[PDB]
């Protein structure tokens, strides 16, 4: 849903394209392997270099929405397995550490 | 006988 008054803080009024900005954008097709360990991707940062809404988002400083994701994969009926499409919330990245755990790394 | 003394829209 669109921001409040009580809940928003910023004076100036937002833009709302809503239908340059807010369509179902297709980011790519990653292939499922047998070994295949998962993806994750960033939101909004898969939609920051494309469409109106990456130039919105490029041009200005604040930026609310919502998302649809519609994680899509076709398999025959022979074919077997299952994905857990889930959306974390604040999904901070972690490393290693260096493996023994005493190297304070950041991912990139 | 003298008569002078919350931002919107």
């Amino acid at each position: 849903s669109y921001c409040s008054d009580d809940d928003a803080t910023a004076v100036d009024k937002p833009t709302r394209p809503d239908v340059s900005v807010n369509r179902f954008y297709t980011l790519d097709t990653k292939l499922w392997e047998k070994s295949s360990k998962g993806w994750y991707w960033k939101f909004p940062d898969v939609l920051t270099e494309t469409g109106v809404f990456g130039q919105n988002a490029q041009f200005h400083y604040l930026y609310r929405s919502g998302f649809c994701i519609h994680v899509q994969c076709n398999a025959s009926k022979f074919h077997q397995g299952a994905l857990l499409v889930a959306i974390l919330p604040e999904y901070v990245i972690g490393t290693v550490a260096g493996g023994t755990g005493t190297e304070d790394s950041h991912p990139p | 006988r003298v008569a002078d003394m919350n931002t919107q829209v």
